[PDB]
């Protein structure tokens, strides 16, 4: 099926194509494991394209930067698709030169943290250097061009030995953060607030986009050493992160999606936002655009086979015949992630 | 022929099995010449007549009032788990069980084969929509009786060719196979506490 770039209506269900370099440049951040194998396997980086997917990114054209920042969100069931139709998105309007903020899963963060920090400047909040760390090495890679160009209009303290003043770029923030790793969280937060103040201004095109948002008003894991479970409030980095999805400002987009297989005491099979989110969620998060996601169609269907015929990943004898497609059909349920699975092994 | 207990209560005598295998044995010498009128009379007194029967029993479809459409309502009984499978001989391929899809609630793989199996092998896979209820045991034992009762709901809308082969393929008859009660004295049914020679 035939592409050029992203953005194209009749181009439903057709396979657009990105390089190694606009991938290692668009997502320094982690893409989805099955699909980062799908690319390191194929040698060639392939997608098709969906109605929602369509659908948003029109949204996404008709922006008005004036207005205060617009929720999205993805919602569908387990392995439907709606992690790879928020990076379309990511990639389309990174090529489009903009701020992308990019959290792969947030359950990262509420879920398996070695080091939970102590830090009671935020008046008993706990960092997650591990987890900063590692979002801010992608982050530097992600907009090189914009972290030169920032200028915080800020005093900001890192140590009794060291500080900096205003009039500096972002970058130097940033990577000032990863060298000293200790206070690496802190200076997320701060790159955060920053942004979101600097966003006023039309240098800054902001997409903020979180996968797993349910793991903002979540249960936690964690714990203290008394055993007590701790709060997703008294996490700095989800703390500073909520205040990225409050609609206080301008410039900004946020295209946001409901997990349930990274979520927390949560039933594996509820794919609804008000379950995942919660009252709590549900409520702090005001009106958005409910995008479903789901199965693919016939058409799609018969998309993804030529897609994978064409590479030759069917390896068995007999998966080109039509008998081949009514089974991988009714295996899948024409289910994305399902046959995703009923491939590989085929 | 007569058993040998036939014959026991047609003489009002005991026998022996030579006995009886003589006289029978003297029949086949009757049978083997020119039979006479008295001569098949005669023969007729030591004769008897046995019934066979094999057909899977044909449900006439149903036609609902509703869509004023065609359907036939299955019933699967397997091992603790009892299914009924409603059909719909018009289909998107909709396939719902207990009020949710079928993906949702065989999340093995294994199993949505096992329901593949009938409507694979009558290559209805697309046409007919299904309408399931299930109730005890686990998975696997579900999965199986979902089987059981469509093959046995799709007997309606097949020939009457294709039955005698979905019970040569084994799909319509029950399975037989349960638990075995442990006896006591004993661990496992058939697994023996651990006897001791010495
Ligand atoms: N060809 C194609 N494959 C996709 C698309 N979206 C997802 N996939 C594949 O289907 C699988 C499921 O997608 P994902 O968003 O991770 O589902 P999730 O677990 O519910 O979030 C992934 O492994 C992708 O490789 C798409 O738009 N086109
Ligand atoms: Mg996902
Ligand atoms: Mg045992």
């Amino acid at each position: 099926x035939x592409x050029x770039x992203x953005x194209x209506x009749x181009x439903x269900x057709x396979x657009x194509x990105x390089s190694l370099q606009e991938l290692k440049t668009v997502f320094p951040h982690g893409l989805p494991p099955r699909f980062a194998m799908q690319v390191k396997t194929f040698n060639e980086a392939c997608l098709m394209v969906r109605k929602p997917a369509l659908e948003l990114l029109h949204y996404l054209k008709n922006t008005n930067f004036a207005h205060p920042a617009v929720r999205y969100v993805l919602y569908g069931e387990k392995g439907t698709g709606k992690t790879l139709s928020l990076c379309h998105i990511l990639h389309f309007c990174a090529k489009q030169n903009w701020l992308i903020l990019h959290i792969p899963d947030a359950h990262i963060w509420v879920k398996n943290c070695r080091d939970l920090l102590q830090s009671n400047y935020n008046k008993q909040r706990f960092d997650q250097p591990l987890e900063a760390s590692t979002w801010l090495k992608n982050f530097k890679t992600a907009n090189e061009h914009f972290l030169s160009q920032i200028k915080v209009q800020e005093k900001y303290v890192w140590n009794k030995r060291e500080s900096t003043e205003k009039g500096r770029p972002l970058g130097e923030v940033v990577e000032q953060g990863i060298m000293r790793v200790r206070n690496a969280t802190d200076a997320v937060g701060i790159v955060l607030k920053e942004l979101k103040r600097q966003s006023s201004l039309g240098i800054f095109h902001l997409l903020v986009a979180v996968d797993g948002v349910n793991a903002l008003w979540g249960r936690t894991t964690l714990k203290r050493e008394d055993k007590s479970p701790i709060a997703p409030e008294e996490l700095a980095l989800i703390h500073n992160l909520r205040k990225m999805v409050k609609n206080d400002w301008q410039g900004g987009a946020i295209v946001l999606t409901v997990s349930q297989t990274g979520s927390l005491f949560k039933p594996r099979n509820a794919y609804l936002p008000q379950e995942l989110l919660g009252k709590e969620g549900f409520d702090a998060l005001d009106p958005f655009i409910p995008i479903l996601v789901s199965n693919y169609n016939p058409k799609e269907f018969e998309s993804c086979i030529q897609y994978y015929l064409e590479n030759n990943w069917l390896q068995h004898e007999k998966a080109h015949t039509e008998e081949g497609k009514k089974e991988l059909l009714f295996l899948s349920n024409r289910n994305p992630g399902q046959l995703e699975r009923l491939c590989a092994y085929l | 022929w007569l058993i040998k207990e036939e014959l026991e209560e047609m003489l009002v005598e005991k026998l022996s099995d030579q006995d009886y295998a003589q006289f029978i044995r003297l029949l086949e010498r009757l049978s083997a010449l020119p039979c006479g009128a008295t001569e098949e009379d005669f023969v007729n007194r030591f004769r008897r007549s046995i019934p066979x029967x094999x057909x899977x029993x044909x449900x006439x479809x149903x036609x609902x009032x509703x869509x004023g459409m065609a359907f036939s309502r299955g019933e699967g009984k397997r091992k603790t788990a009892k299914a009924e499978v409603v059909v719909y001989g018009q289909g998107s391929g909709r396939i719902d069980v207990n009020g949710v899809d079928y993906l949702l609630y065989f999340p093995v793989t294994q199993d949505r084969e096992q329901l593949m199996f009938p409507l694979h092998f009558l290559d209805r896979l697309g046409k007919h929509d299904m309408t399931c209820a299930v109730s005890g045991g686990g998975r696997s034992a579900q999965a199986g009786a979902v089987r059981l009762a469509m093959a046995r709901a799709l007997c309606s809308f097949v020939t009457e060719d294709e039955v005698e082969w979905m019970r040569q393929a084994g799909l319509l008859t029950a399975d037989p196979r349960v638990r075995e009660r442990k006896k006591p004295g004993q661990e496992g049914a058939r697994r023996k506490f651990t006897w001791k020679k010495r």
